[PDB]
């Protein structure tokens, strides 16, 4: 998975 | 020691070290981080903390770009370089504020106070509340200080105070000075000289308000 | 209707009593002492002078010379 | 550091650098982006902010278009080169007012004077009206009589009407009395003067809120 | 850098260079383009875009012709040369504007403002409203500068404005200016000079019509 | 019935009161000061002279010489 | 030299452009002869022109 | 480059050039295309637009006669030579007006006079009435009187009436004054000059607009 | 994909 982000979304 | 405070501007970067063996802090006073978002596999582990806080573990050995954005549409981005050592807080400040918050005054007064307050400004103004009425003025009502001679003028009473103002007129043909303490008369309430002036000359003639207490016990 | 708060004004070069920069003017403020007092708590009150606004301010043309 | 500015018309085309291993982000100043194209295979991952930006990653090395496109009609071409380095932020401002056939109910519904009113102190406090959105300041705006000179700072703008802050500075050694009307050009609309002058000492600083109406000549 | 703008009229056909990597985009202006056609298997790929837009990717190497329809029945050809490079934006413009929208004043004065106005207008031309009904002159109504005479004429009332009109007599012999200001007397709303003339001579008759409070507070 | 606008103008080649180019007249505007006011949000307004058009224009059939 | 005063303008109230079409004789429906005359009518009405300069 | 006019009556045939590669279109200004007849196995593809019109591809090299059809009631012939190049557009131009019986309805309904008015008011500003239809320009449709020389610009026919406007220049070196009677021909109804004009100086450049019956004559 | 391009609608 390159160039690929991570994102978490805080509720 | 103390956080790192850092005002940067919208959209803005800055440039910090993280540590890459502990946890890092980012806190925005006044604000509750929403999200974070950094390079694939560079922070591992990210969690939300009482109110708005982002709590990150980073085990990488290169510098890396980072945005995070808060609840009210701030986004903000940070470069960040690990580094050997302790975790490091920094608190993320807003450049410009966007808008002022007017505090109202929260203090409140004592109910006596303001029922004082608001006849005094009632008869001076001219304007009689309801429940007051007109009557006669009381003779004496006031201590005459120097010489003063006192003219009844006017009046109104109600279920609780009553009022009365006189005209003072200054026979002196000195220069008074007026210190409504001096115009006490066991029995008054408040003492109020129209115009604020603080000292009479011959025929120095303020008016002065005087709450007494009708029914008075 | 609406309110008129000024008198037309003592009477590039047009002399106009309107088209004069407006300033506003000077709220009135009166003081009130109160007698000492006390209260259901038993607290006695020595409270001092209380300054208030009677009337609010209003608009002036000011007078051209 | 703070996000690069831009403005470019809706049909602009503008050669930035984008950003490799770290994400990079485009936002408009009064749009929420709801769609942004490049070539097939060219843009790695990409994400839409609650603010209303767009979070993308290029893996790229071929220089590349993109268009990104907002939700009240508004398409910006960005050409990007793909370098080694960290994230960048880029702040695509408008530079044609766009339409906004909500805002035009607001704005019409009320009387005008009052409108201009509203639009003036919100200039001044800073509390911007909700459907007003930020737009590249016009560059020559208002008429300059015999020796100011002026600089842009802020622009806002909705359907019919606009605002504009004008930095003024007096080259004259002498200092000159200013009146509003100087100022009026072709399709301006109300002039005020923050600190109110009668005169404007050399060397002065001041900044007056210009209003003209939208698309207007 | 800025669009192409081209107003080519219906049925026009314009050659331009497009380039065969990277996609380009056509937009009408206050048009919505329908639909596109292109020699089979020349454009690999075509999307409608916010508003009126096509942006359409070409691997072709040869010159071809490409329909533009749009939705209000235009049609436009362009002639498309691929070419290695950026991406190109076209502005497609109509010749000659089929017709002209006359913008309606959406601006809206104040209440009083017209109140005022109705009523002055009423007088003059001697139609009186319903809640209008006639009664007697106000002696003096009107300041009266450089010997001037005034002679009481008509006047009529309602329920929150009253009207006078008074006939003005020169008998200065003198070239006189009017300025409505002049006739200002504490409590007036508004002075008309039934004829627009700015000098009146030795005899200069002019009938003003002046508006005060009924029912003044 | 319909109108009847121009009365017969000052009493190849055909002497007719009718039949001349028509022109339209002048409207007639009338200005009126407003004294300076204030308002509910307490704004002080000084708007000026307004113009109206009293009169809307009429046809006329020009004199002939 | 200094002077507080709104820069003042003078309305200019345009007026109308009329055009004339003549009419060539016709029969109508219930049989009269109309011979010829003419017709006019305004294509752009008259308003109000927006000032050039305010001095 | 502009569509090519060519004007064929309802049995008129041209001898036009037809593309091969890329896609043709032939329009009607006023009607809608319903059919178009070729030889088997000439024409590849065809379709119909919304407008009206019809696009076409031949692949034949041979030379071919094909038949337009309208929706109105009208059929034209045009002989198409298969050349290597680009698309090409042509705009068939009526040269006998068709028949409109929903038109027809429109102008009869209401009154005479009323119906000149409208029908030359909108060829001033420009807003064609919905029923009526471009149509090729009378050749000679009005006397030229003493030394005037007319070019023809544009033509609307609806059933009964038509509608022409001539471009006049004078010749002469004196100007001439210009009477509408003089214009007259047998089968004229109107004509209307739109700049009043008494006189025309020499190299004069005015417009007339002239209507007639429509097939009378 | 030839000719095929990254067009992501958001919502």
């Amino acid at each position: 998975r390159p160039g690929m982000m991570d994102s978490q979304e805080f509720s | 020691q103390s956080p790192a405070t850092i005002s940067l501007p919208q959209g803005g970067q800055f440039r910090l070290s993280i540590s890459n063996t502990d946890p890092n802090m980012i806190f925005i006073p006044g604000d509750k981080v929403t999200a974070i978002t950094a390079p694939g596999g560079m922070l591992a582990d990210k969690r939300l903390t009482r109110a708005g806080g982002v709590l990150f573990t980073s085990v990488a050995t290169r510098t890396f770009t980072i945005f995070v954005e808060t609840a009210r549409g701030q986004t903000f981005s940070v470069v960040a370089t690990p580094v050997k050592g302790e975790g490091r807080v920094y608190r993320l400040m807003s450049a410009e504020p966007p808008s002022r918050p007017e505090t109202r005054k929260w203090e409140t007064a004592q109910a006596y106070e303001k029922l004082l307050i608001s006849l005094n400004r009632a008869v001076l103004t001219g304007d009689i509340p309801d429940g007051y009425g007109e009557v006669k003025p009381l003779s004496d009502g006031i201590r005459l200080p120097g010489g003063f001679s006192v003219t009844p003028l006017k009046a109104w009473a109600g279920d609780q105070l009553r009022a009365d103002r006189y005209e003072l007129r200054n026979a002196n043909t000195w220069g008074v000075a007026l210190r409504e303490q001096d115009f006490w008369k066991p029995g008054v309430r408040a003492v109020m000289f129209d115009n604020n002036a603080q000292t009479l000359m011959g025929g120095g003639r303020m008016t002065v308000t005087v709450i007494r207490g009708n029914g008075e016990g | 209707t609406v309110s008129t708060t000024p008198p037309v004004s003592a009477g590039v070069r047009c002399d106009n009593p309107g088209t004069v920069h407006p300033q506003r003017s000077r709220d009135q403020i009166a003081t009130v002492w109160i007698a000492p007092w006390v209260d259901s708590d038993n607290a006695f009150h020595q409270p001092g002078r209380v300054s208030f606004v009677v009337s609010p301010a209003d608009w002036v043309l000011p007078a051209r010379v």
